[PDB]
This record gives C-alpha cells, structure tokens and sequence, in this order.
C-alpha cells in the first residue's frame, strides 16, 4: 500500500514524504519540500554587501550559515583577502552555532524516534544510574536526577495535556529501549537545552544576537577589537565569550558522546539500514590563514564508498568542485529542467501539482560530474577518515569503545554507511568542534596580542564587467554553496545550493533517486499507519526544508 | 491545567521558533511544561503526519474559545496558496480554520507581523501577513527577525497573568517591546549628538564605540527595545553593542527593503 | 593562666581581634575587639536626610542593603510617612533574597572550614560519600561523579603546592570530627552554593540596580518605575525575569543548606553544649505588607532568662517599649563619653588611648535593653519564632531536628539550642524560611498591581525648622538593625547605628557584664593554644560583621 | 601550571570590593581563585587565622617577591600615627607599605581606596587618604566604584596575567576600557535628555516611561564609567539609572558622597 507522512515532524520546514510498502518493507520513496520562498529571487539586483543580511533568513534552524556562504560568494568574486580576526571570529561563531545545532537535533529532534517517554515512568532510577557506572563520568546522573525528570513526566501525563508528547509512538513494536534507558534518555534531553542554550551565548556576544547574526560584512566582520576600548570587542568581553566557550565541553562528551553510543547498542540493526548513497561530499572548513585557506578541518569526495582513493579538497577556490556541481528540475516545481551550473541557474516557479513519476517537490536535484551525493556529518566524517585525520579516527574509536562495553561488538567503517552511522558522524563532528572552538579562541587572544586588530578590508566593486563568486561552507547539515553573479555592480544571479538540497531532492534528469528517497528501500514498517521506521532514517538526515528550497 | 497554544507555521525559516530556545524567563522547557499547553507544534511534537493531525483537530476542539495561536512565517496567497502546503492543503486554510477558535492570535516575527522578507523585493509568492489573511480578527504582531523572545512571553504571560492583552500600539504591537524608536532610547545617541561617526568598520571611531548612523544604522526609524532588552539575557548584546547597524528588521519598508549602508531619515 | 591572641580573625566581615585566658586548656575569659574605626555616623551628619541612606549603606557591603532600608525606615519614621505597598513588596524581596546570600556564604565560605577538613577529603571514596546520603537528600549534585570531580579539583590544588586561601588551614586538627567522606560533601557543596548565591544576588540586582550596594531605594518609597506596559521601566517581562531567579534558589536552599547544617550537628553534638552567649534575645518583626508600615511576615519579641513561655511581642517599629530601653555605653570602647545613652542622645567622640584589659579594648560600643546584654540574629529571631508559635518556624526547625534524628538516633530541645550549633541552626531556619517570603511578596505584587496600583513613591516634606527624630528597625541577617536620626532645621544633626553585631560583639559595658561573643567563649576547650579552632568555632556562629558593628 | 599570585589586603573596607566578586561571572570567583589566581592571601575567605595567616602573608612576600599582584580595599587611615585601622597590633598603612615593596603590580580596587571615597568624605574623622597617597613612589592603577562591576577588576588583572603588562590608563591611573568616558557620554536615555523629556518624582509619568533622570540629580554628566554599557551583575538591563535611580556619582571623586543625591550635575 502507499502511505503519506504529511507534516514530517521534528525537522525545519515543511516536508512530506510518500512510501510504497510491499510484505512490510518501503519498496519506493517520495521525498518533497511542500514550501517556496524564492529567496534566490528576492536577493537579486542589489548590491553584493546586502546579500547576507537578507539570505540568512533562508533558515534560523542552521543561522549563521548563509550569512557566512553569502559574504564568501561576494569575497570570492570580488578577490577579497579576509582577515585572520574576521576568520577567527567567523570561525568562532560557526563552531559554537553547530554545537547548538547538533544538540538540539539529537535530542529535541531525534531521541522522541527512539525513546518512548511512557516507559520511563516505569523505571527504577537507581537502576538506571547504575547503568551508566564505567560508561560516564557526567555529574547528573543520580538516582536523585532521574526520580526529579521522572516527576515531571508523572506530572505531565497526570495532567492530561501531553502537549508536544501527545500521540507519540509510546509502545510501538520498534521501541526498544528498557525503562532505565528511556528515562536515561529524557534527563538528557532536558539537561541538553541548557547546553545548547550556552553554545548560543558564545554566538550572541560576536554575532550581536541569534538568531540572526549581525556582525558580518563583504571584507570581514563588525566587530570592533580594542582591547582598551569602552563598548567595543575588548578583553572582559572576550573573558565572557570564554566562559561559555568552556561550558560545553562536559556535555559534549559526557552525555551526547555516550548517548550515541547508547542507542546505537540498543538498536544494532540500525547499523545495517538507511544507506543513502554510495558517493559523499564535504568541503574543508574553519580557514586561518590571511588569505581565506589553512582550513582546520579537510574537506573531499568520495566515490563509490572508496575512502582510499577520495581526492581531497584543500581549497575553496578549487575548480574540480565548482566545475562538478549542477542542478536539475526534471521532478521539481520549475520550468528549466536540464542540469545547471549554478552561476548559469534559474528558479522559475511550475506548479502543476504532485505526480509520482512527474513533478513532486520545491527541492531542485544536485550532482556532481553527474553522480547523486550525500552530504552532511557522515559525509565529514568518512572524508576526515579518508584523510587519516587523527582526531577523528580517535573521537570515532571512543564511541565504538562505549558501543563494545556495552554490547561485546565492535563497529566497522562499513556499518557507518547506515542511519546510526549518520548519527554517528554528526556526533564526532559535535564533539571536534569543541577544539576547533579552544584553538580559535586562543589563536584570537594571541593575534591580538601581536597588534593585530584589524577586522575589516573595505571592498571595490567595479561598475562594468560581470564577476563570479561562490561561497562554500561545510554547514551542520553538510556542505553548502552560495553562487554570486556580479554584473554592472548588483546581483544579476543568486544560487544556493544547499546541503538538504543534495540530500532530499527529488529524482533527478536521469531519474537517480536522492539520498533520502535512496535510504528508505528497505525499511520495514511494523505498522503502516504509524510508520516510525521511515522517520527515523529520514531524521537521520537532520532535514531541514526551508534550506532545501529556499 | 495549563493554557493551551497552537502555533502554526507558513513560509518561515524557524527562526521565530528557534528563539525560543535562547529564552530564560521562561526556558523554553519551563514555558511547555509550567506555563503553557504546547497542543501543536510541529517543530518538537513527538506525532508526526496523520498522528499530530488528529492532535490539530482534538485540540482545537477541546479548547476552543480558550487557546492561544501563534503563527511565524508569511502566508502566500499567490496561485491559490499552492506556495506552502501542509497535509495536502494550504497553509492559510489551516490558519483561518484554527482562527476561528482562538481566544488570541499572535503574529511572531516580521513575516508574519508585515510579510518581512518572504514579501520583500518583486515577492515571488505573494506573500502577506497574519492580520491580512484575517481581517476581522485582532492580531498582536511582535516583529523582528527574529523578536527577542520574551517580547512574545511576556505578551504571552499578560494574556495569562492578566487576562487581556498588553496595551498596543496602532500596528497593534505591545508597547513594552515596540513604543519607542531604538533611536530615540540608544546609548550611542550622545556620539550621533557631538557628530562623533563611525565611517568604516574597523575605524578609530568604530573602535570606541562610537554612532553607526553613517554605516547605515535604521534606529532612527525602527520602533524596538533591542538597546534596551537586547538579546540572550548576557548584558549588552544587540547589533549596535557589537559593532553593527541596525538594518530595521522590525519596520515595514526599511529591513530588507533598504540597502544595509543606506542612511535612515532622521525625525 | 596563659594569655593568646587571635588577630586577625578571618572568614569575617572585617577587623576583628580575640584574645582569651586560658587555664588548663580551658577559656576563662575573652576579649573582643574591633579594630577598625572609619566614623560613619559623623560622615552622615549635617546633610539632607534624603541623602542618608546612600553614604550609610556603605558601612557595610556584606550586609549591603540592610542599612539603606533602615536609613529610609529611620528617616520615614522621622517624617510621619506611610510607604507605598508596592515599595514595600519590593523592599521585602530585595531584603528576603539579599539575606539568603548572605546566609549561605555565611555557612559554606566563611564557616564551613572551621568544620572540614580538606585533606581528609582527598582520602574519601566518592560513592560511598554519595551512599550516606540517601534518604537525608533529594539533591542532585550528590553524585560519585560529580563528588570526583571536586575531589580531583582539591587534588590538583595541593598537588600544584599553591594551596591559597586553604595554606595553612587546620588540617588534621583534633577538633576536627567528620569522615573523610563528609569532607568531600562538604566541600562539592561549598562549591555548588556559589552559584545559589549569585542567583539570590540577581534577584536583588533586578530590583536594586546593582549588587552590592543597591540603588533603588529612596526616603518614601523606591525609584522602581512600575509599568507592565512601559519600556526601559519595571514591566511584565522584568517581574517575569526576576521570578526566575526567585524560583532557583529553594532546592539548594532546602536540599543541600538544610541538611548539612543537620549533618554538622550530627557529627559535633558537644558543640550543643557550648557557645551560649546570653539568657536575652531580641528580634524586631519584618517584612511590612500594609500601607502603614506595619502587617510584618515575621514576628518579633523579647525573650529574658530563656523563658520562651513568657516572652513580650513586638508587632510594630514605632513600639515605645523597644524604642525607651535601648542604650549604648563606652566604658570600655575608645569614645569619650562612657555612661549609657539613648540613640538620639548618642555621641561618638574617638577617645583611644590602646588597649587595657581592664579598660578600653574596642572600637565597638556595649549595647543594653533595659540595661541587661543581649544576643540579636538568627537565634534570637528562632527563639522569637517559637515562642509567638509560628508553625513554619516549628515545622522547619522539625525537619532539621529529624535529619539529625535519622543520623544519630537522638532528638534536640530547645534547651540545646542556646549554643553555637544552636545559633547556626536558628540561621538555616531563617533562610529556609526566606524563600516562602520570596514567593509570597512576588505574588503579592503582581496581584497589586493587577489591580492597578503602580504606586511606589511619596514625596517627602522635610520642615526648615524644628527638631524631630525618628528610628528604623531591620531585622538584618545578623539580628535587630536600627538607625536613628534627629533633625534640626532641616539637616542631620545627630545620627547613630546600633547594629546587631554592636550588640553581640560589644565589649564589657557600663557595669562591666559581658557580652555575648565574650560570654560564649567562657569553657571553650582549646586543644592547641597555639591554633585555636575551637573559639573561632563560636566567634564565627554569631556571623561577626565588624564594619557594621564600629560603623 | 603555577597561578600568578595576589596578595589582597583591606583596610577602611566594608567588603563590598570583595564582594563585588562573588557576583561575577567571567571569571566566577571559583574559577578565579582555583584556576586564574592563587590567592595567597585574603582574610575573607582563607581557612587560616591569626598567626597561621600572618605566617602564610610572610610566606608569600618572600617566595613570590617581585611576582605578586596587590591588591587594597578601603581608605587608609593616617591621622593619630595610623590607629584608625589596626591589624595584628600594627597600623595597616605599614602592612600595605611593606606589601607593596615587593609587588609587580598595585590595585586600588574601590573608591575609597582609589581617591578616598566616602570614608574620607566630608569631615573625614580618621583622615582617610587614597591608596597612591600612601605609596607616592609607585604606580598605583585605580578601579573606582563603591564597588566597581568586578569584571573591571579582573578583566584588568587578565591583561596583566595574559599579555604582561597593564591596560592602558587615563592621567588618574584608572583602565580606559572601563572609565575612558563619561556615562553621560554613552547613555541610554541622551535622547530624552535631548528632547527635554525628564522625570520629576520617582513615579510621575515620565519616569514610568523610562525618560532621563537629569532632573533627579543624575551625575552621569561627571562620572566616568561603564555603568550603561557593561551595568551590573551579567542578566542585562541592569545599572541604577535603568532600574529608575540617577547615577550619584560613586566611581568620581568630588561627586558621589559629595553632592546630594538630588543636587544638579553640572552639563559640559
Ligand atoms: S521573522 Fe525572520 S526569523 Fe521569523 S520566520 Fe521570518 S525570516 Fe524567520
Ligand atoms: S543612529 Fe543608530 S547607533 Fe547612532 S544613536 Fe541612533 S540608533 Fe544609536
Ligand atoms: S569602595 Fe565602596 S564597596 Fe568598596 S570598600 Fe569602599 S565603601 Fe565599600
Ligand atoms: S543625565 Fe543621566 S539619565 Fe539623563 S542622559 Fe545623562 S547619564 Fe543618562
Ligand atoms: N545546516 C544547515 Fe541548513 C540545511 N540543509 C544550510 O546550509
Ligand atoms: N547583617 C548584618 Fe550587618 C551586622 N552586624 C547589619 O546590620
Ligand atoms: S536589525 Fe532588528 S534586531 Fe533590532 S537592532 Fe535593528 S530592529
Ligand atoms: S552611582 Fe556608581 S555604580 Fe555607576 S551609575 Fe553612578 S557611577
Ligand atoms: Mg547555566
Ligand atoms: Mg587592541
Ligand atoms: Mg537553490
Ligand atoms: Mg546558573
Ligand atoms: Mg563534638
Ligand atoms: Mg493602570
Ligand atoms: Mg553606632
Ligand atoms: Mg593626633
Ligand atoms: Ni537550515
Ligand atoms: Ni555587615
């Protein structure tokens, strides 16, 4: 039989997704984005340092991201030189907003996949600590903790208005975790928003505010460095940024870490499922040179699932990924179908409704040299393994580590291609962050020190002559591109392409199936009417809608 | 029991949403569990698809005349609505249908208080606000892009604490958050006042914190408290305390309408 | 007789010197002294009374605010003015939530380390640290986790050799008493109650401006600009923050304060038996909810010879009763005039001359009611409590009295709580029974302004010429505050503190009676003459504040 | 890794310097003292007593010479040979003097030990002075405020630690970061002021809008400070002229504790 999940839930935006389901198990996907802006539209013909301030609203889920993307793409036409601070303070500001991110979609968004809050009133909360011993030094897992949260749920449904928790998948055939893990998982939770609400903090004290950022600029950032300075970016200000910077840390690795690794242990065949493509993108990041490069994480492809032979990418500027990226509008709501190179597309809106094998979704179809792509946290990760990064083999190894005290089992790279290990990536991506922010900090603290205050070039833009700029940054849902065509001084093109854009387009010019639709073959559905399984290969993914259309 | 909220969103970024999450008075996890009823969200609701629309329908059932709906986003009517679809129908059918039981509406956010940027330039979507898919209706707007959340709580918490809305302004905006142009209560003033400009980012002038009136500041025509509230609760975050101008989110005709460097009228 | 000196005294508010005679390892007899002199009451003199409250506050900044609200209560009180309720709820929370700091740094930053030994803790297991304390706490931050993670600091801290503010400390004491699990509570608690602290602090900053030091007060009313629909003023999102902070301070309070000061009696019952400082006790009642200064939360009285069944209430600061018995004397404190004087007749000449043991030792006068000493704070305010049959004081005393239970199979009587665990004890209550206060004052004021009083101000007249007097009562977190003012032509013309750290820590008055830190010293037993822990046991119980006590 | 170590003595304090810092929050006074200092001497918080804190004072001067930050609180009494502020039988201006000695660094944290503040004010019973008055030789750095925000204290000291040497100071030794301005000069409510829009009385219709508050007294047009942008306490909003209350001038000598609290500025 078909079904719809119409509004997919505890994403950004607004999806809807189509299965076929055939003895009990998804045979075919539809994945479609129900909503249009056209922000492309909406930004063009004014001026190249107005674009951020204004495609930055393409989402507040992953703020910050197309404000950055957006004064890259006019740096790059313009052949601007960003300064090492801007670069700290961008790099800062990054960081610290995918920390959020990240937290947020594990808990807020995921755990409610996987975690059944019914069952945690039925936990024994000395149990459920104990449990933990040898697996977490994290200081709130008490009896004492548990029995509080566990008061709350018991409140909450004595009430009865379970709000948010009402009709949830509470004792559905896939939920497996014991009372204990599920009460574990619901402290969590809880105890996450505060993390994430200080990953913000760090943000607001350079961004101005979030969401919304509001320090950027086409040659840098607003900030103001003087650390004599009243009112200005001065040393108390920087001694508040780091205390907050130094609050996430035992999160990040005492719970998130561990619940990763946690449900992976209670949900093993999760490992052997939602296998979305077998080629995977992602683009260096966090550059600390004077001349936007020196990325602190590396960027690369891989094709056909090959870590040994990726080519790796070290630049921004890098013509085998700008020259391999087109989109198409073959099964999507507009008029141009044939694969475009960004600076060449167009975004003319041709609803006609849905048609399964015709037009069906708002979210254009990416390739690269003509392959589907996965992009996002499991792309990252495989393409920082493929590099022999040491950090991220490590980070990865202590989660297999948890996994295997608690299951006798060991993880191999082959069962990260799956929706626990798209899990995984973006967990190890959370917890490397954490250095990316200490190291910027510092090296900030010591460039200033050096003399250096300088945070701003202020750009030329030619009155004749059209100019082409793209801004790539590896944003929490993967690698994202901001395609600037500069003509007679004003915006003459604007193109994101951007990472759920890769992930949950529709079939392409050549009818491939995207990631999501990809992932999805496969499921079983215990109950059709309720198909739980669907959305949590498709969560997997962290969707984000308002950014797949834009 | 506690109030209860429908929030529904149309062509939003989440952003009004995800402010929620910076909120201290109450924490976002305090105001769904102590201080409101969230019966719909679909952001953090466990259901999904045909579960979470039986809990649209119950709800707005069970407490009609008594719950509070919440919209972010702009609503498109272009071509029929088609723009923004949930469930197979348009958003403004949802929205119009959940108005009709509301003992209040809120507009949150610039997009949903005026069409904000999803209605700026040529608007592809025909894009336009709560209030004008609902004519007859009383809608509180609480812009910005997004607003400090606690200008929605606080508004939020009247209608509670109180049982009536916080007294407005003409566009029908609390004028806690929204009676005074930034300008007109900025402690950068005294520097727009002795002539003392930044002209470039990274400047002397810049540098000591000095008026952003020549980079484009639109506090002299944005109605707000962001020099005063400000933002996430730390002490002295807003754009301006940064380093940036004000680029008049809130207002109509001046965020996203006018060019970041553009100088503001001045009364 | 051996003769020893304990100066400075520290883990106080200012400058404070004991000296004892001790015979056969036992205290004799005791001296207290303030060394520090600034003159504060002749700094306020000859100015507006308006102005008063300001440069008064500043005596001290532990107990900040507490001398602001009495400047304004002595100054209204001179002038015949009713404050507005809306002043007064905002008064209430500033003083309820400015106290619960001051009380829990009290026990934890400036007590605990007379009590704990942080060596020993280094020795500790954390779970069973942990195991001890289920079924006493609900708290939690009581974690193995988390207490590894405090021992691992104190780790780091000695293995660095840089032990700070703990050199020196009396590790491995004889006096010291608890296992080295109670140790490492103690101090991961210390450690938890900074952050309580700074959230009772916020409390007071939203309403006061700043801490320390508040700004919002004023001779009729506050300057709070109430408007639930005004910007940059006291609206609906203010209250709303500031009840935040309001709702963060209970569990701490009563899950972690509460306990440990039960745990500390379990583990110390001798200290039942010692540190009675006298047989009198007064408190004034506080927290005004009418418009006529009067309707207090907490109740006040007068206890003589311990007698509880017969105390004398006092419901109101304009009682004549209160007011007649209070006097100071000098005899032996470095002023000039030495016979007992009533406030509004007070003098403060500087008359030092070094210390004599038999004459002047102190910078602190020797106050009397009705010419016998007295203990002021939170014993006193207890005693006051139980004797009026206030249920939520009996109620709080009775779960702290049955944790203690659980831990040593024995029960307190009121006759144990004349002592320095006593008076600790008498301070939890107190700020146990703060946060009720907080709740309700909170309520009440935005069920009034619900009704539409934003009223908070009443412009005070202040004749040109003429002389009258009034006093303002406190009941400040060491005891019964009160500031007396007299006015003449206008301005100030005489001002005096008597503070309740005056009254406690006052040396030998006019008939040479002691005074209670003197008094409780009597039958200390000092191990080590050289390092005693013991007497700074019961000096740091009556939580001495020497810039309030000289002013 | 070694702390930098301080060395904090009080003399005329009310302790309110001191505990300016139980507020703070960047450093919180846990981090401070455990991780960014060793507070090797401070009678507030130090577990020893009497002769055990004295040996631990000695103990400092000597292994830390040269190396120590010290810090003052309070006026510092000279009239009658010191007897005004008495510690271990010795007037405290001989244990600042013989402290300073060996110090890398000297703050006056506080008003009163900046220019005198109000324990010198008016008839000045003890003949209170400044810190810089008792040690003339030396470089001594001013932190006014009756107390300052603490994070301009530490903020001051983080310089010291992080790049070796002090902020930069204005011709009263004051760090520019924190008084480089007058508040007046970076206020809020100038534009009320601009426009003639005073309150009169507390409570009156434009104080309840949130209108200057020249007319109260306000002497932000002659203090410098950052009490409008950095405020209070790290919630936000938070600074006496927000809360309703004119600025009576505590960071600036000659204006608080001076002029009445209702007593006009004079306007530059
Ligand atoms: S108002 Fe701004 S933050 Fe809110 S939905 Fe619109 S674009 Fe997003
Ligand atoms: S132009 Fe902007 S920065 Fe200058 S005073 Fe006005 S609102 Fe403030
Ligand atoms: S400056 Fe103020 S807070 Fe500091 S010691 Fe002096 S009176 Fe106290
Ligand atoms: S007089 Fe005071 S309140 Fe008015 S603008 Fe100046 S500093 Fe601000
Ligand atoms: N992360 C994120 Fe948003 C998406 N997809 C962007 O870029
Ligand atoms: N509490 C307090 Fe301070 C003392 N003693 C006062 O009043
Ligand atoms: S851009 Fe918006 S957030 Fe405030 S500072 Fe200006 S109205
Ligand atoms: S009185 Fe002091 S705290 Fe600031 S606002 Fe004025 S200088
Ligand atoms: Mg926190
Ligand atoms: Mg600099
Ligand atoms: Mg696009
Ligand atoms: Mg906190
Ligand atoms: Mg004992
Ligand atoms: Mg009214
Ligand atoms: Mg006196
Ligand atoms: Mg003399
Ligand atoms: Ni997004
Ligand atoms: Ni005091």
């Amino acid at each position: 039989q078909r079904i719809t999940i119409d509004p997919v839930t505890r994403i950004e935006g607004h999806l809807r997704i189509d299965c076929e389901i055939e003895n009990g198990v998804v045979s075919k996907a539809w994945a479609s984005g129900t909503m249009w802006r056209g922000m492309e539209e909406i930004v063009k013909n004014r001026d190249p340092r107005d674009a951020w301030m204004i495609v930055q609203r393409i989402c507040g889920v992953c703020t910050t991201t197309h404000a950055l993307s957006s004064v890259r793409a006019a740096e790059s036409a313009l052949n601007i030189d960003v300064p090492v601070n801007a670069q700290y303070i961008r790099n800062i500001i990054l960081a610290a907003h995918t920390t959020h991110d990240h937290i947020v979609h594990f808990y807020q968004l995921s755990a409610l996949d996987w975690v059944d809050i019914t069952s945690a009133l039925q936990a024994d909360p000395t149990k459920a600590s104990e449990m933990l011993k040898g697996v977490s030094t994290w200081h709130l897992n008490s009896p004492e903790e548990f029995t509080k949260v566990q008061n709350k749920i018991k409140d909450l449904v004595a009430s009865g208005q379970l709000g948010i928790f009402a009709n949830g998948y509470w004792g559905h055939p896939a939920m497996k975790l014991p009372p204990e893990v599920n009460l574990i998982a619901v402290a969590h939770y809880l105890q996450a928003l505060e993390c994430q609400r200080d990953a913000n903090r760090v943000v607001a004290l350079l961004g101005g505010k979030t969401p919304h950022i509001q320090n950027l600029a086409v040659g840098g950032v607003a900030n103001p460095i003087n650390l004599d300075g009243l009112g200005v970016l001065n040393l108390e200000r920087l001694m508040y940024i780091k205390s907050f910077i130094d609050k996430l840390s035992d999160f990040v690795e005492q719970v998130y870490k561990v619940d990763t690794a946690v449900i992976a242990a209670f949900y093993p065949e999760w490992l052997t499922r939602g296998k979305g493509a077998v080629n995977y993108l992602s683009v260096p990041e966090f550059p600390t040179d004077s001349k936007n490069g020196s990325f602190l994480f590396p960027g690369g492809y891989i094709e056909n699932a090959d870590l040994s032979s990726y080519r790796p990418i070290t630049s921004h500027s890098d013509e085998y990924l700008i020259k391999g990226i087109q989109e198409s509008a073959k099964h999507s709501w507009y008029k141009d179908e044939a694969p475009q190179a960004p600076w060449e597309g167009t975004t003319i809106p041709a609803y006609d409704g849905w048609s399964d094998d015709g037009k069906y979704s708002w979210v254009k179809s990416p390739t690269f040299y003509g392959k589907t792509v996965e992009v996002g946290p499991l792309a990252n990760m495989l393409v920082k393994l493929a590099a022999g990064r040491e950090s991220t083999q490590n980070k990865l190894n202590e989660i297999v580590a948890i996994y295997q005290k608690l299951t006798g089992n060991t993880l191999e790279v082959a069962q990260l291609h799956s929706t626990l290990g798209r899990i995984i990536g973006r967990t190890v991506h959370c917890c490397e962050l954490q250095d990316i922010l200490q190291n910027q900090y510092s090296a900030l603290i010591t460039n200033i020190g050096k003399g250096d205050h300088t945070t701003f070039v202020k750009p030329n833009i030619p009155a004749t002559g059209e100019f082409k700029g793209v801004g790539f940054l590896e944003a929490p849902r993967g690698m994202l591109s901001h395609w600037m065509v500069i003509k007679d001084g004003i915006i003459s093109n604007y193109q994101a392409v951007v990472p759920s854009t890769w992930n949950s387009g529709p079939r392409n010019f050549n009818d491939d199936v995207g990631p999501y639709e990809q992932s999805l073959v496969g499921t079983p559905v215990a109950d059709p009417n309720k198909p739980l399984e669907v959305v949590r290969t498709i969560h997997s993914f962290d969707p984000c809608m308002a950014c797949a259309v834009h | 029991q506690r109030p209860p909220v429908i929030w529904i969103g149309a062509q939003e970024c989440t952003g009004c949403t995800e402010s929620l999450l910076r909120a201290t008075h109450p924490t976002v996890e305090n105001l769904v569990l102590e201080t409101i009823s969230l019966e719909y969200h679909e952001v953090l609701s466990a259901a999904f698809g045909h579960q979470v629309e039986e809990n649209k329908h119950n709800a707005l059932e069970k407490y009609k005349g008594q719950y509070v709906l919440v919209v972010d986003g702009s609503i498109p009517l272009k071509d029929n609505g088609i723009y923004c679809m949930v469930a197979g129908e348009p958003i403004v059918d949802h929205i119009r249908k959940a108005a009709e039981g509301a003992a209040a509406i809120i507009a949150i956010g610039s997009c949903s208080a005026w069409g904000g940027v999803a209605a700026a330039g040529v608007n592809p979507t025909g894009a336009v606000s709560l209030q004008e898919v609902l004519p007859g209706k009383t809608v509180i707007n609480i812009p910005g892009c997004p607003p400090n959340p606690h200008n929605f709580l606080a508004t939020v918490a009247h209608i509670i604490t109180y049982g009536k809305p916080p007294k407005l302004d003409d566009k029908n905006r609390p004028t806690f958050a929204y009676g005074r142009l930034i300008h007109e209560h900025c402690e950068r003033r005294p520097h727009f006042d002795a002539g003392r400009f930044a002209k470039e980012f990274g400047d002397e002038g810049h540098r000591e914190g000095w008026c952003l009136y020549h980079l484009g500041c639109k506090g002299p025509e944005t109605y707000g408290n962001c020099s005063t509230l400000q933002f996430c609760d730390v002490g002295g975050v807003w754009p301006v305390a940064i380093g940036h101008p004000c680029y008049g989110c809130n207002e109509e005709g001046i965020g996203f309408h006018k060019g970041i460097h553009q100088l503001a009228n001045v009364e």
